[PDB]
RNA sequence: CAGGCCUUGACAUGCUAGGGAACCCGGGUGAAAGCCUGGGGUGCCCCGCGAGGGGAGCCCUAGCACAGGUGCUGCAUGGCCGUCGUCAGCUCGUGCCGUGAGGUGUUGGGUUAAGUCCCGCAACGAGCGCAACCCCCGCCGUUAGUUGCCAGCGGUUCGGCCGGGCACUCUAACGGGACUGCCCGCGAAAGCGGGAGGAAGGAGGGGACGACGUCUGGUCAGCAUGGCCCUUACGGCCUGGGCGACACACGUGCUACAAUGCCCACUACAAAGCGAUGCCACCCGGCAACGGGGAGCUAAUCGCAAAAAGGUGGGCCCAGUUCGGAUUGGGGUCUGCAACCCGACCCCAUGAAGCCGGAAUCGCUAGUAAUCGCGGAUCAGCCAUGCCGCGGUGAAUACG
């Protein structure tokens, strides 16, 4: 869920980006 | 624990700033502690003349600095030398050289910091805080005044227990916002300590 | 604010981290807005007494 | 898990101290302040004592203990 | 085509010393496409009423940053006539461009 | 808090006094502070050919008047705040009643969110409160076209991109509009019930606004301030530690325990805000944090930016799992003199408790609750899941 740092949504709640949350 | 600053509350109408000029927010503290310095410095000298309130307006490296008195003839000096004094601290203390300007209070009663001022004084010079802050009240709404109070904090007559002294007449709707009430507040120092005093009145409506 | 920590304005505060913002009325250390210099104490104070410009009681 | 950066720190207050030893030999103990200072080959085998708040404690270096702080080895807290 | 900027608190002060500039852009010069509002910048400050916690007080301040456009087409040297200085407002600032 | 130091002091004003005086750069020691030491340079005012003498500021030593204290007292206080309580109240002037404290008014009937209004009345009025004047959101208009639009035509690298135009959207100033004004019924009246027209009715919705006073309420630690107390330390500088301790107990919250769900891919709609030692488009390297390069932007014109839930397609198939991400090992990026104590972020591995929670107990009546994201203040960085704002989707129920 939003507690996981290795999640889409727990990128977006924790607001970063990286290898799971790409910038595109 | 209530009653907002009446100025505060009515600066959108019937109320004005004190300084009003446009700045950055890169110059807006700058400017704003300047303005400050030069009420500190104003309001500890030119005390003895009574001033009862200072305006500060700029554009480029200009202050106006307008200040109203209700006893010209103390910030004027002797031939206009006190004020040529005054200027000079002034652009001692701001590099910006700029000028100086003397409005006269007409009937400095009917001016709240000044009738505050008055009653500190009285109270510092151990008068009856009771009778002096009705006599103040009867002083004011006897010249115009639809409305007038006034109130003095604790401690009243060095008492060992702190105290309010009330006394208003007239009508003073600190509710309404087209009410247009100076406001003015001044301090006591005392032996025994501090006293506060407030002073309203209401003058006009629309 | 202790008087001593008024020393807070430092052309050599020897590191930039060390460097911090107080009141520069005041002398308040929590609490300063940048915008304005100020703490919020006094800045609630000069609001109420019109001396901030522009400045005014936010409704909506 | 954890990281410094490219350029590793060490305090230079001892960095010169114990080379300045190892040039001419062990000597005994050291006293440091920086607790801070990472630790590098040449300190293995002194001893260093590091202030803990309160006192000097006489820590001694080994082989395995390099690129761990001074700090790690005086505890700074008395618990039970 | 000269850019005009005008900011400032008062938007009765802005207002009123914009359409100055117009009316004496007016006469000396061309149809004057005159004032486009453009949005208000607005910086709030949120501060507790109390000094010491009551951390639900409250009572917030804004400070607000309005704007005006003029752009006067033609920019004829006999407009600069009645314009350059003539004008009462304090606390309004102007930006000026090409 | 431990240790190494400083005292007319880190800050203000003044006096006596020997001597040097403006000031610049070094060395020793040190954890730094500090202590010590050496070398450059002798402009001003007056007198004198000169040597030189005296002298103002300033700076260093010694003494004096003082600074300083986040040391105590919030029952010695100012100011400001919380609170009953946005509750419908609290009083005054004159008259009248009572020996008097006091009463009448302000009680009563009707009505209202309201001491709101009406009717009556030994009362007639009035003030602080209520309401209104202020702001935001709702419909329309005028003024204005660096935002908008094949509304309209021409061009189009078919992107409002170019020409072009203020009609629309928007932007932000002024103004209109709603007053039980109109109809029916009830009523003595104020008003109540319903209906029409209208964007909106009976206070249209939300703010600002909080009376006489109460709690010897909170704060001398934001500031101010009486009294008391310390003045080689209860003042002052620095290094390090501590405010982050952990057998435990409570409050407020976050993430969950899953299929009305989780994951991956593609695709669509917002508002309010911030941005020059700043936001950082775009290109390259890197799985990524991020690094290098670099355009634009004093910002309705560039950036933060991706909105998310939503929609389409696919995977999971009821299991502590493709639920849930704590704990821990390892490898890194960034800020910062410096991340051990004690930062956040990325990647790999780890994969805990948790199957909707005992007694008890909390919020909310409509765009509300619930749910989903977005921004800001402080700040180098951040322990923000906090606070203060913004919009998206959008319920249930109220007999009493
Ligand atoms: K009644
Ligand atoms: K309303
Ligand atoms: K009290
Ligand atoms: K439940
Ligand atoms: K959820
Ligand atoms: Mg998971
Ligand atoms: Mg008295
Ligand atoms: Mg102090
Ligand atoms: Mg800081
Ligand atoms: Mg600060
Ligand atoms: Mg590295
Ligand atoms: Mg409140
Ligand atoms: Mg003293
Ligand atoms: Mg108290
Ligand atoms: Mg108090
Ligand atoms: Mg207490
Ligand atoms: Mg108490
Ligand atoms: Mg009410
Ligand atoms: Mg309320
Ligand atoms: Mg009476
Ligand atoms: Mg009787
Ligand atoms: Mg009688
Ligand atoms: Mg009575
Ligand atoms: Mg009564
Ligand atoms: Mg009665
Ligand atoms: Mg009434
Ligand atoms: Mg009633
Ligand atoms: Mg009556
Ligand atoms: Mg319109
Ligand atoms: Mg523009
Ligand atoms: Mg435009
Ligand atoms: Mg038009
Ligand atoms: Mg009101
Ligand atoms: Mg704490
Ligand atoms: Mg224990
Ligand atoms: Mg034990
Ligand atoms: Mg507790
Ligand atoms: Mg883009
Ligand atoms: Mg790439
Ligand atoms: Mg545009
Ligand atoms: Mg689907
Ligand atoms: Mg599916
Ligand atoms: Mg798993
Ligand atoms: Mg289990
Ligand atoms: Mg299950
Ligand atoms: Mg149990
Ligand atoms: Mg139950
Ligand atoms: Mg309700
Ligand atoms: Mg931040
Ligand atoms: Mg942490
Ligand atoms: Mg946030
Ligand atoms: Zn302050």
């Amino acid at each position: 869920g939003k507690g996981d740092r290795r999640t889409r949504r727990g990128k977006i709640w924790r607001g970063t980006y990286g290898k799971y949350r790409p910038r595109k | 624990g209530n009653k907002i600053h009446p100025i505060g509350f009515r600066l959108g109408i019937t109320r004005d700033w004190e300084s009003r000029w446009y700045a950055g927010k890169k110059q807006y503290r700058h400017l704003l502690l300047e303005d400050q310095r030069i009420r500190g410095l104003l309001e500890k000298e030119l005390y003895s003349a009574g001033l009862a309130r200072v305006d500060i307006e700029r554009a480029a490296d200009n202050v106006a600095v307008t200040v109203h008195v209700a006893k010209p003839g103390v910030v004027i000096g002797r031939g206009g030398e006190r004020i040529r004094v005054l200027r000079e601290e002034l652009a001692k203390l701001t590099g910006k050289n700029v000028a100086l300007n003397v409005q006269e209070v007409q009937n400095p009663n009917l001016s709240a910091p000044l009738v505050a001022q008055r009653v500190a004084e009285q109270i510092e010079r151990r008068f009856a805080v009771r009778r002096a802050i009705k006599q103040a009240v009867q002083r004011v709404m006897e010249s115009g005044a639809k409305g007038a109070k006034v109130i003095v904090s604790g401690r009243i007559g060095g008492a060992e227990q702190a105290r309010t002294e009330w006394a208003a007449q007239g009508r003073v709707p600190l509710h309404t916002l087209r009410a247009n009430i100076d406001y003015g507040f001044a301090l006591a120092r005392t032996t025994y300590g501090v006293l506060g005093v407030k002073a309203y009145i209401f003058l006009g409506e629309v | 604010a202790r008087k001593a920590l008024i020393e807070k304005a430092k052309r050599t505060p020897k590191f930039k981290v060390r460097a911090y913002t107080r009141c520069v009325r005041c002398g308040r250390a929590r609490s300063v807005y940048r915008f304005f210099g100020l703490c919020r104490i006094c800045l609630r104070e000069l609001a109420h007494k019109g001396q901030l410009p522009g400045v005014r009681k936010a409704s909506w | 898990p954890r990281s410094l950066k490219k350029g590793v720190f060490v305090d230079d207050h001892l960095l010169e101290k114990v080379l300045e030893l190892n040039a001419k030999g062990e000597k005994r103990l050291i006293k440091t302040w920086s607790r801070r200072s990472t630790i590098v080959p040449e300190m293995v085998g002194h001893t260093i004592a590091v202030y803990n708040g309160k006192q000097h404690v006489p820590v001694y270096i080994t082989e395995n203990m390099v690129g761990h702080k001074l700090g790690e080895f005086a505890p700074t807290r008395t618990y039970r | 085509k000269i850019r005009i900027k005008l900011r400032g608190f008062d938007h009765k002060t802005l207002d009123a010393s914009a359409q100055k500039i117009v009316e004496a852009a007016r006469r000396s010069g061309a149809q004057v496409s005159g004032p486009i509002p453009l949005p208000t910048r607005v910086r709030r400050f949120t501060v507790i009423r109390g000094p010491f916690k009551h951390k639900d007080s409250r009572e917030h301040f804004e400070l607000r940053t309005h704007n005006r456009l003029v752009d006067i087409i033609n920019p004829n040297r006999k407009t600069i006539e009645q314009l350059m200085t003539l004008d009462l407002p304090t606390g309004v600032e102007i930006e000026i461009k090409t």
